[PDB]
């Protein structure tokens, strides 16, 4: 019961890293439990085959037609934790308030990575005069991957360019000119270089 | 359970076993309890007299639900491979009963400071029912039926004519 | 984590009134190739007593002012649509539908009181006439270019009919808006007509508009199949859809169904609130 | 509902006197058909793999549980066109002797 | 080209050339075996696949104006898609192959 | 099913007293990839981001817990085109060194 004795590949420390800033935030907590949910879905229906080819033929086939049929939902992860200061508590809410916050969650040795906050408690009551209780949830924003794709060092890049959505407007601001046409305030513009 | 009366000692509990390879995945499980579920739904009508009458029974796919514990990391992340696979079907062996055709379709850890070394886990399979539940096979590829394509492009996208047939006949 | 993005724009005779994304707004367009106008059903909420007064007295339907200087916008009002993402503040919007207001009611009581509202494309033409006389003896293309001239459209034009002559093609049409179903009438099914956003369109059935514009898709949140047509499958919101382009489909469940199509017809459900954000396509069979 | 040709102790058509195969009926056809099905092990059907009694994966080969074996023989002595059910099984394993003892249940 | 896929028996359904086709592979003892199908009428039985060699060998079969079939390689239903291909060719590039054939 | 170029202790391309580039088959064709892959170091492979192990951010750096050294080596064993799963990784540091052991299952 000595504690901060963490024994190695296994620390049980609970750090939220932000997505973008990759800084760890809201190390005030002090968690008391963490749930990880991982579902998906089967199907149930009777489903039919040829059966009357040669092995290995149909062990190519009830392969594929089983993989169309298992597909896989959201991951979901729960905490409980003691907040003890206010800093922290004002800070979660407005991470609440945002439509594009992302955290990656770490516990013992589970990584969970693009999450976002979707349920929030906070109680009250004489059990705990200088403390609150807090009930946070989570949900995984997107999938990982591996690898492909090409995400390149240098200005290279996949070159989206999709701007088929257009209504062409002239401007009016440039520099200059009340009187004068688009040419010479257009030239001017130019020459001023 | 009866039946089997082996005179063995160390035997072997539940185990799961690729139904591909017959290989054992998650070996090193600690499990506690095992629920095995079955359902069906019976449709009935309602005559006129004031009886009523029923016609047919419909099953579902059964459902098994394990509670284990994890001692060590490799069982965890073998845990969450398992979870993740899509293709394999496995087959499970119970105390006496084995069952065929499962994939799993749920997977529930904890961390509580009831317990720190370990990790409680709870999965659940479910099976994939087919009709025809034993196939017939022919060990003779040629000796087999003719499967069934239909209608598709023959998405030219070829190089040339004479170049191609100067290349397959003179072999360069 | 992107942000979808939905603005509906409305040209009050002071200015236009947009109303944002942050509001509960909920809106189904259909698109074909087709005489027959598209349509688009708007879902609006949590409008207070201001704007109910500014808008929802503008859709009358009653004539007013019968000296009518001028036309088009001195009868109904007209709306335009945008939706796309936003992801890190780099936008990428981009615009699905104009139109004018057709019928107005009112669907959910208090204490949020939401309305809907009927759009259609073009609807201007209703009501105004022809005073530019139809060509007598001319070929098919002329008749298309007068036509486009007449409703105040760009236009394009390109089939295999372009050279056959016609006699008396339109010297039977009451009002603008029986132009269009002219035009298609002659040379069904393989002609089709039909007016997108601002751009009357006549080509054959199965001719890409723009052959180097090719969409290639390969993330379907519909799993492809075939439908008696071509292809029908479905998506997020892509903004590279149009009417009349052409798709390359590479499938994973269903590789068989691969190759170039032409799209029909369009479907769009898109919500600031809700679970649909969506596009359904159908597509025939590149020529 | 079954019929097949009598055999005796080796598997091999028997003949009466006066030398006329006999088509047996059913129960006794059932008993007959049921211990040729339990002897035929797996792999050598032609034109159906898969079936028959897995004796060198499951019984003579050292294994660690013993049900697979059970599930075969269950298998086995079911698939027959008459058979309904299985009222026991034994697998007796005393020393090297491996006992296996059934009670077949029929529509008849 | 034509897509073809690695099953012992199989049969693919086209439209090219102007013309219906229906083709039909399957594994004969040592080399393979084809039937050729038009207008849902019967062209050839078990024409004996070869390669570089055409599968239609008689003159009022493969054209007036129609097309004809080549496999590059001996066929074998293990390596398709991989390797072994059927590709056709339409009445011009045929002849032009005929005569730089000889 | 996969194939490479075999290689010496060195990555070098090895030859034969024939001299014969060879195509090695499966398995050790596995086994010389994964050792290939576990030596990449991240940020040297072009076209690609974020692949590779964290040995100058996580191993020789000055590390708290020691599991982000697991993940990143668990994850570049991965990524493999055949590797299946990972069946053990210890981590033993004794010493100055960094003890690795890894057992990976394949599809053969």
């Amino acid at each position: 019961m000595n504690s901060f004795l963490k024994s190695i590949l296994n620390t049980p420390t609970l750090t939220i890293r932000d997505d973008v800033t990759k800084l760890p935030v809201w190390k005030s907590l002090q968690v008391k439990k963490v749930e990880i949910y991982s579902p998906a879905s089967v199907v149930s229906k009777p489903l039919a085959t040829k059966d009357q080819t040669e092995a290995q033929v149909y062990t190519e086939a009830l392969d594929i037609d089983v993989k169309n049929g298992k597909i896989i939902q959201p991951v979901r992860l729960r905490i409980n934790a003691i907040c003890p200061d206010l800093s922290t508590v004002e800070s979660i809410m407005n991470a609440f308030n945002d439509n594009t916050s992302t955290f990656a969650i770490t516990s013992k040795s589970i990584l969970a990575d693009k999450m976002a906050i979707m349920t929030l408690d906070v109680d009250q009551s004489p059990d705990m005069l200088n403390a609150a209780e807090i009930n946070m949830e989570f949900e995984q924003v997107e999938p990982p991957v591996l690898n492909k794709f090409d995400p390149a060092f240098p200005q290279d890049s996949p070159t989206y360019g999709v701007q088929i959505q257009s209504l062409s407007d002239a401007n009016l601001l440039d520099l200059g000119a009340i009187g004068d046409s688009i040419s010479s305030a257009a030239k001017s513009l130019y020459n001023r270089v | 359970m009866l039946g089997i009366f082996t005179s063995l000692l160390s035997s072997r509990s539940f185990s799961i076993v690729d139904q591909n390879t017959n290989q054992l995945v998650a070996a090193d499980l600690r499990i506690s309890r095992v629920n095995t579920r079955f359902s069906s739904v019976g449709q009935r009508h309602m005559l006129e007299d004031g009886t009523t009458k029923m016609d047919s029974r419909t099953i579902h796919p059964m459902e098994i639900i394990v509670e284990v514990f994890c001692p060590s990391i490799d069982v965890v992340d073998q845990i969450n491979q398992l979870l993740l696979d899509r293709d394999t079907l496995y087959k499970v062996i119970t105390r006496g009963m084995v069952f065929e055709r499962m994939m799993c379709t749920s997977e529930a850890l904890n961390q509580t400071p009831d317990m720190i070394s370990a990790t409680p886990a709870r999965l659940t399979f479910s099976q994939v029912l087919v009709q025809n539940p034993k196939p017939i096979m022919f060990r003779n590829a040629g000796d087999s039926s003719m499967i069934d394509r239909g209608l598709a492009l023959a998405e030219d996208v070829v190089g040339s004519a004479g170049d191609l047939f100067d290349y397959a006949v003179n072999g360069v | 984590m992107k942000k979808r993005i939905l603005r509906v724009t409305f040209n009050m005779p002071y200015g236009p009134e947009v109303i944002r994304e942050d509001l509960d707004v909920r809106v189904r367009i259909m698109k074909a190739a087709l005489r027959i106008q598209n349509r688009a059903t708007m879902e609006i909420f949590g409008l207070t007593t201001q704007l109910r007064e500014s808008l929802l007295s503008q859709f009358t339907a009653w004539k007013h002012r019968q000296r009518q200087v001028g036309r088009e916008d001195e009868l109904m009002i007209k709306v335009s649509v945008e939706a796309g993402y936003s992801d890190q503040g780099r936008e990428q919007v981009s615009r699905v539908f104009v139109g004018e207001v057709a019928i107005v009611d009112i669907i959910s009581p208090p204490p949020d009181i939401g309305i809907r509202i009927q759009c259609y494309t073009r609807q201007i033409d209703r009501t105004k006439t022809i005073r530019n006389m139809p060509p007598a003896n001319t070929t098919f293309v002329k008749f298309v270019e007068w036509g486009a001239n007449e409703m105040g459209l760009n236009f394009i034009c390109d089939t295999s009919y372009n050279d056959q002559v016609l006699k008396n093609p339109g010297r039977s049409i009451t009002v603008a808006s029986a132009i269009l179903a002219s035009i298609q009438d002659m040379y069904m099914p393989d002609v089709a007509a039909f007016v997108d956003d601002d751009i009357l369109i006549v080509k054959d059935r199965d001719k890409v508009i723009r052959p180097d514009e090719v969409t290639n898709v390969n993330s379907f949140v519909g799993i492809p199949s075939w439908s008696e047509w071509g292809v029908e499958f479905q998506c997020l919101f892509e903004p590279s859809i149009r009417v009349a382009g052409g798709v390359a489909v590479e499938s994973l469940m269903n590789p068989s169904v691969n190759g170039n199509y032409v799209i029909t017809a369009l479907e769009y459900d898109l919500a600031s609130r809700d679970r649909p954000f969506y596009i359904k396509v159908m597509g025939s069979p590149a020529a | 509902s079954t019929s097949t040709i009598r055999t005796g102790t080796n598997n091999d058509i028997l003949l009466d006197d006066n030398g006329n195969m006999v088509i047996l009926r059913d129960v006794e056809a059932c008993a007959q058909d049921v211990r040729a099905a339990m002897l035929m092990r797996t792999g050598e059907n032609i034109f159906d793999v898969n079936s028959g009694v897995g004796y060198f994966e499951y019984i003579f080969s050292p294994q660690k549980s013993y049900d697979d074996a059970r599930k075969s023989i269950a298998d086995a002595i079911l698939s027959s066109p008459d058979v309904t059910g299985i009222e026991q099984l034994d697998i007796d394993i005393t020393g090297e002797v491996f006992g296996v003892d059934a009670k077949v249940i029929t529509i008849h | 080209k034509i897509p073809l896929t690695a099953v012992p028996n199989q049969a693919i359904s086209f439209n090219a050339g102007s013309s219906y086709w229906k083709i039909r592979l399957y594994q004969n003892m040592d080399m393979m075996n084809a039937d050729i199908s038009r207008d849902g009428v019967i062209v050839c039985h078990g024409v004996r696949c070869f390669g570089g060699i055409p599968l239609l060998q008689y003159s009022h079969q493969y054209r007036p104006d129609y097309g004809n079939f080549v496999f590059d390689r001996d066929a074998d239903w293990t390596l398709f898609g991989d390797g072994i291909n059927l590709f056709y060719l339409d009445g011009a590039e045929f002849a032009e192959y005929q005569a730089l054939a000889t």
